[PDB]
């Protein structure tokens, strides 16, 4: 198990690690988290208590170095910072332990919770997606905008999602109009899984790493990237039998994981009803159909 | 965006625009089979793509081989008219291929925007009018070269005959509107209005008979009569 010291918390803010999160007050004796499961990527996020203007956060992967957050008072934020120095690090964490001024990462033994929502995200396609090759970690904002968002203004702040667009020429070979636009099995399986993610596996990162920067920043153009994600597979009568199974549990967990009160402006409806009643794929996302129709009956 | 009657004008200025009417291109009978179920059986169609500003009509002729052993034909046709546009619109020089085209369904905007993604310069449109082009087929001569065509092909007309030598493109496509929603409306009496006086003939290389100016106004009072009446019939006023 890693830990993520804090030099200190100057101001008010709620703390998030994962899908847990916490109340730190102005100036309180709070020193950072401990107990991080290592073998998972993680995220630490932020919303100032007196200006929840800008949720932000950084991922990162304890396996790849020793990380601290430190209040800068210039920029107005809680900033991640690697230390090189180990001996300090492990001295400054001793300290810290000993005083008990961390806060244990909160998980039950029965819970796969945070797994099944990261099975397929890995930091070196995260840092792919936000570059700043200068830092081992990743920080991730509320209006961070994406390359799509850019194309229709700073580029170095940008998600770099990979573009899907229904009506594009990589979408639609010529003399397949109508073929390529009502079924879109070719954009998938040639144009995306063989020629740009190379597998399923990091599609579904990336489908993955969307929603959880909707959810935890509300980044709309990651919601985006999420439900298009999604209804390129629903929209596509060829898809290999394990990826529509490993999408069910994909979503499922998403899903049961969603605040209830954020459903409004987390959710597309018209992608989830074509998807879930519509779509080749309407029969084979069983769980996620039972989830979504018990829990958010009302979207559709 | 769409195209109404605000920026109606727009229609007869000097940037090249096609309509697109698709109502005529999949076309069939409905009847009774021997076991008593139902079949349709089709019959030959037409792309309606019409130039307002100069009365230039492209009409292509769907020929009912394009139907045979195909599916869901209702959806078909419609990608069949938006591959037929894209292929006229290849086929025309630079300087001729319009900036806009304004489809009168909406259903076809996605199956042309789809064809048309070569062409990102060319917009492509819906309206708010409710344009009676699917009248079209009560043109004799129009539906005489549908009917009699064993193979697809391209015809090219245009439907203002000589009008443009004496009124301006807003004024024909007015009184084009008024026919045609005349023979939509009320086709054998609106035929009756056109060819009852014998004296007053069609020219062969015309579509619609040769009257001077002042009998075409009587003839559209004629046609305004026709629409009222029918109006009046159809609602018991
Ligand atoms: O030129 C023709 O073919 C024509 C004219 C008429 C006609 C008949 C009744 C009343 C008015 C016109 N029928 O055929």
């Amino acid at each position: 198990m890693n830990t993520v010291p804090f030099t200190s918390a100057p101001i008010e803010v709620t703390i998030g690690i994962d899908q847990y999160s916490f109340n730190v007050k102005e100036n309180q004796p709070f020193h950072g988290i401990k107990d991080i499961p290592i073998g998972h990527v993680h995220v630490i996020h932020f919303q100032h208590a007196d200006n929840s203007s800008m949720r932000y956060g950084y991922w990162f992967d304890c396996r790849m170095g020793n990380f601290y957050i430190q209040y800068d008072p210039k920029d107005g934020l809680y900033k991640m910072m690697e230390e090189r120095d180990g001996a300090k690090f492990e001295n400054i964490v001793h300290n810290f332990k000993e005083r008990q001024m961390m806060v244990s990462y909160p998980k039950i033994d029965e819970d796969d919770t945070w797994y099944n929502l990261t099975e397929f995200v890995q930091m070196d396609k995260i840092r792919k997606i936000v570059r700043k090759d200068e830092n081992q970690f990743s920080y991730v904002d509320s209006s961070m905008t994406t390359v799509q968002e850019n194309e229709l203004s700073d580029p170095a702040h940008s998600l770099n999602y990979t573009v899907i667009n229904f009506k594009s020429r990589e979408a639609i070979r010529p003399g397949h109009e109508m073929e390529d636009f009502l079924d879109k099995s070719y954009y998938l399986n040639t144009v995306m899984l063989q020629g740009i993610f190379k597998n399923s596996s990091n599609y579904f990162g990336e489908l993955q790493f969307a929603f959880l920067n909707a959810m935890f920043f509300g980044n709309y153009g990651s919601s985006l990237q999420w439900h298009a994600m999604i209804e390129l597979i629903c929209s596509s009568a060829t898809v290999p039998k394990h990826m529509l199974d490993k999408l069910d549990e994909i979503l499922y967990y998403q899903i049961k994981t969603l605040p209830e009160q954020y459903s409004d402006i987390l959710l597309n409806e018209r992608v989830w009803n074509i998807c879930l009643y519509s779509s080749f794929q309407k029969n084979s996302l069983h769980n996620t159909e039972k989830i979504m129709e018990n829990k958010y009956p009302e979207l559709l | 965006g769409a195209m109404n009657s605000s920026n109606y004008a727009e229609l007869f200025n000097n940037d090249i625009k096609l309509f697109v009417d698709d109502t005529n291109v999949y076309r069939v009978t409905v009847h009774k089979t021997f076991e008593g179920n139902v079949a349709t059986k089709a019959i030959n169609g037409c792309i309606f793509t019409l130039n307002p500003k100069t009365g230039h009509l492209f009409l292509k002729i769907i020929h009912t081989s394009v139907w045979a052993g195909q599916k869901r034909l209702s959806q078909l046709a419609k990608w069949k008219t938006a591959e037929e546009v894209s292929a006229l619109v290849r086929s025309l020089p630079k300087e001729e291929q319009p900036k806009q085209i304004i489809v009168t369904r909406k259903a076809m905007l996605d199956p042309l925007e789809v064809h048309m993604l070569d062409f990102p310069n060319i917009a492509i449109r819906p309206t708010e009018l409710r344009l009676p082009f699917s009248a079209a087929m009560s043109i004799d001569k129009l539906s005489d070269v549908v009917m009699k065509a064993t193979e697809p092909q391209m015809v090219l007309f245009n439907i203002y005959d000589d009008w443009l030598d004496r009124i301006s493109s807003y004024t024909a496509f007015s009184r084009l509107t008024l026919l045609l929603r005349a023979l939509k409306t009320n086709e054998e009496s609106a035929k009756m209005i056109l060819l009852s006086d014998p004296t007053i003939t069609i020219k062969s290389y015309h579509l619609w008979p040769s009257f001077t100016d002042e009998q075409w106004i009587t003839i559209e009072s004629q046609m305004r009569d026709l629409i009222l009446t029918e109006y009046g019939r159809k609602y018991n006023v």
